[PDB]
RNA sequence: GAUGUUAGGAGGGCAAAUCCGCCGAAUUUAAGCAUAUAAUUAAGCGGAAGAAAAGAAAAUAACUAUGAUUCCUUUAGUAACGGCGAGUGAACAAGGACCAGCUCAAACGGUUAAUCCUUCGUUUGGUGCAAACCUUUCGACGGAAUUGUCGUUGAAUUAUUCCA
RNA sequence: AUUGGAAUUUUUCAUGUCGAGUCGUGUUCUUUGAGAUUGGAGCACUAAUACGUGUGAUACAUUUCACAUAAAGCUAAAUAUA
RNA sequence: ACAGGUUGAUAUUCCUGUGCCAAUAGUAUUAUGAGUUAGAUGGUAACAUAUAUAUAAAUGAACUCCUUUACAUAGGCUUUAC
């Protein structure tokens, strides 16, 4: 928990990095997020 | 003892093996590296994951021509690795930062 | 206990008599590929062989046949001793392998045979013959 | 001559000599590895017969396999199956103990090797003791030679799992042909499945 | 911007020099680019194709000198062998499937099949 | 039989619709149920291929006989099997698709294994821009094998006639 | 232009040969169309050599006659494919 | 491996100060104490002894024998520290 692996901490932070919004000069040529309370990763 | 007629394969391709120009991605341009650059002659700087103190101390060296006294890591939420350089007191951090930027 | 057929091939000729014979059945030894070139070029033997020489012990063209005992199936030539008495052809039983596998310019043999040979030497064959 | 007479002496097997002899090299192969490398084949005569050719890629290996049938799998008594069926003390199922020993090297030692056949050798009445005739595919002199050769086909991967061999050729009954073959000559497979096909054209 | 017949003219010291300099160049734009500075960001992509470009021609001037090195001698390194699918390598030779014995050779020889006609 | 990071090679695993092996049930049916039934089905463990396996007679017939395999049409819901109850159940012939043969092994060949392979090499062809493949006979030097490789398919001998 | 092979055809002469703990039988368990045992398998006993022995679907003895040549091996095609 | 300091957010880890630990190759120099003209000493004894920048250095192989690591519960008594 408060001490950490690798590998986890890697895949969370890639988790957290893919959560962030979508850029909006895509919609200028959004689908999925999660929430840290009530989705948990599943892991 | 193994002496073979043939190696398994000698592929004479240029290394795939890590460089000084990616061993190093870049300086931190954080208030806090601007800090520890102003009053303790440390150079902040964004490395990769898999770099490891010594390689990191040895690409400063060649990229910068600076020395370093002691070279402290961190493996980012950001998937990097984040390098606290201390130089060697001979020569300031003010000059290799207006060279940098 | 061991069966008479089993049991015989622990008994062989005199060792020194053995080797006397060994060494005059050497004069006789068969060709290389130096004297085949030669032979094709320019212008009796000893026969090996198991089946090659019950061939020749049916046709009673042999004269004299050298068993080994330390070949590792026995039971290959157990037969031959049996057949050559009732044959009525002289057979020798005889310690070594390896020196048989030398006459025949190999590494092993199981039997090695002189067929008949020239009357000037014929002479201390039938000696040998006799002994055998 | 030779392979003649040697066939004629193993032929009559309950000779003095023929038990002295098969008890001491039962008695050797009891002590033996459950596998193992032989040079030649015990009996030469059974084996050129059953198509071993003296050459570089024709090897022997000799094999130990328990005497006797054995229970069908079960939890720690009998299965809740039908009051027909029981399993119990045995079952007296398909794979002969030839071809049983022809699995075990087959997997073990085979794969580099392919089975070509096996030979009886001897037995007590806890183990039958067999050797096994197999051939490497990839070396020079066997893919050079024209005689064997088809070996060297993929489709000989596994043929004692196949159940090519004489002991699979044996209990899939490719042996017995006629009348006494009826429900299993094109396979027992093949046969049932033809059998059990219902065949519509489309105007019936 | 370089085009690859120009680095193909090139020696193998001029060529690793071109990649040398490209190299020190690109960490220069990443600087800039990691820097507050928006000046020059759209030419890093030109670069990294012409880094591209020049390790392609250096590798397989390489690997063609490699080749050249390994000119026949039966075995070239395992991997600079044919590779070809496991069961194509496996699979026998034609010469060798069509090569028979001295009897299958008369037969063949003796007594082939012939085309005909009738009235 | 050991031992070797000796030199050269191979296998492992995955994928599975069809294919080939093993190993291998029950819900169900009988208006109950036990034999039978589901079914030599499902699941399990293995092996293969672009098809696989099977295949050149230890075959069918009792005719005026047929004559490797596979497949279809059929025999046939029949002979037969079955608490002869429920239920199960072929093969041969005939019409066709399509059809292809063969070799080990014994046997035979000893004034000579006429064999086989690795390593080293070497040249008569042919492509391709280039990579590179493809033909090609000739010698070594190592080994292997006679506990049996190679040739031969009764043996000679005559005339004929073809092929390399 | 050599070397070699093969097929018929005469006449003599050689009439040799053909796969064993396998078949078979008994027994057991399984299986099927197999029925006083069809195939498999375990175990027990265990063969004959080509004028032999394996077949000719009811156990047997005694005898016909026809047909085949087990216990080694390979092989394209039609055929199948969720 | 501690004390004090410091940031918008960390600190036994950043900063200042003070230390502590393990390794620390070869060769040549040097300084440090030993021993020599092949291995120190005292103390009856229990035992003690190198204060060199630095308590460093007090011959020893095979083969052996110990010891630390390394241990329950309960009850009081006692000493130090906060």
């Amino acid at each position: 928990g408060s001490i950490k692996r690798f590998r986890l901490k890697q895949r969370l932070g890639k988790c957290r990095r893919q959560n962030r919004p979508v850029p909006h000069w895509y919609r200028l040529k959004n689908t999925k997020r999660r929430h840290w309370r009530r989705t948990k990763l599943g892991l | 003892a193994r002496n073979p007629k043939c190696p398994r394969i000698v592929k004479s391709c240029h290394s795939k093996t890590l460089d000084k120009y990616g061993l190093i991605k870049y300086p931190l341009t954080s208030e806090k590296a601007m800090k520890k650059i102003e009053e303790i002659n440390t150079l902040v700087f964004m490395c990769d994951k898999r770099a490891n103190k010594k390689n990191i101390k040895k690409s400063v060296k060649n990229l910068f021509g600076i020395e370093c006294d002691k070279v402290n890591v961190l493996n980012t939420l950001n998937g990097d690795k984040k390098a606290y350089v201390r130089l060697s007191g001979e020569h300031d951090a003010l000059e290799v930062a207006n060279k940098i930027g | 206990k061991v069966p008479p057929s089993i049991n015989q091939f622990n008994h062989t000729l005199p060792k020194s008599q053995t080797q006397d014979l060994l060494n005059f059945l050497k004069a006789y030894k068969p060709e290389s590929k130096t004297d085949k070139k030669q032979r094709l070029l320019n212008k009796l033997f000893l026969k090996y062989g198991i089946n090659h020489i019950t061939k020749l012990v049916e046709n009673k063209k042999a004269n004299l046949v050298v068993i080994a005992n330390d070949v590792s199936p026995i039971e290959l030539v157990l037969f031959l001793p049996a057949l050559c008495r009732l044959k009525e052809v002289p057979y020798c039983i005889v310690k070594d392998k390896a020196t048989l596998g030398k006459l025949v310019h190999k590494k092993t043999a199981t039997a090695v045979c002189l067929e008949s040979v020239k009357k000037e030497d014929q002479e201390k064959l039938d000696y040998f013959a006799k002994v055998c | 001559g030779a392979y003649k007479y040697i066939q004629e002496i193993w032929k009559k097997k309950q000779s003095d000599a023929m038990h002295f002899l098969l008890r001491v090299r039962t008695w050797e192969y009891r002590q033996l590895p459950v596998v193992h490398r032989v040079s030649k084949p015990s009996r030469p005569d059974k084996a050129r017969r059953l198509g071993y050719k003296a050459i570089q890629g024709f090897v022997i290996y000799r094999v130990r396999v328990r005497r006797g049938d054995r229970k069908k799998r079960v939890k720690k008594g009998i299965v809740h199956g039908k009051p027909k069926h029981q399993g119990v003390h045995k079952q007296k199922s398909t794979r002969n103990l030839k071809s049983v020993a022809e699995g075990k090297v087959g997997k073990s030692i085979c794969g580099n090797l392919r089975v070509l056949n096996s030979y009886w050798v001897g037995q007590d009445a806890v183990y039958k003791y067999y050797e096994v005739i197999l051939v490497d595919p990839n070396h020079n002199a066997v893919r050079n030679n024209p005689k064997i050769n088809w070996i060297c086909n993929p489709v000989h991967k596994h043929r004692e799992l196949r159940g090519l061999t004489s002991a699979g050729k044996k209990y899939r009954g490719l042996r017995v042909k006629g009348h006494l073959s009826a429900k299993s000559r094109p396979s027992i497979r093949a046969n049932w499945k033809r059998r059990q096909l219902i065949k519509l054209r489309k105007c019936r | 911007n370089v085009k690859a017949y120009e680095l193909r003219t090139l020696k193998k010291k001029e060529l690793l020099d071109k990649l040398d300099e490209l190299k020190k160049e690109l960490s220069g734009l990443r600087i800039s680019k990691a820097l507050g500075n928006s000046a020059k960001n759209s030419k890093i992509h030109g670069v990294r194709k012409n880094v591209a470009r020049v390790l392609t021609v250096y590798n397989q001037k390489r690997k063609m000198e490699l080749r050249q090195l390994y000119k026949n001698k039966k075995f070239k390194p395992y991997n600079l062998r044919k590779k070809l699918t496991k069961n194509k390598r496996l699979q026998l030779s034609p010469k060798q499937k069509a090569a028979m014995t001295l009897r299958q050779k008369k037969k063949v020889q003796n007594f082939p099949q012939r085309k005909y006609l009738v009235v």
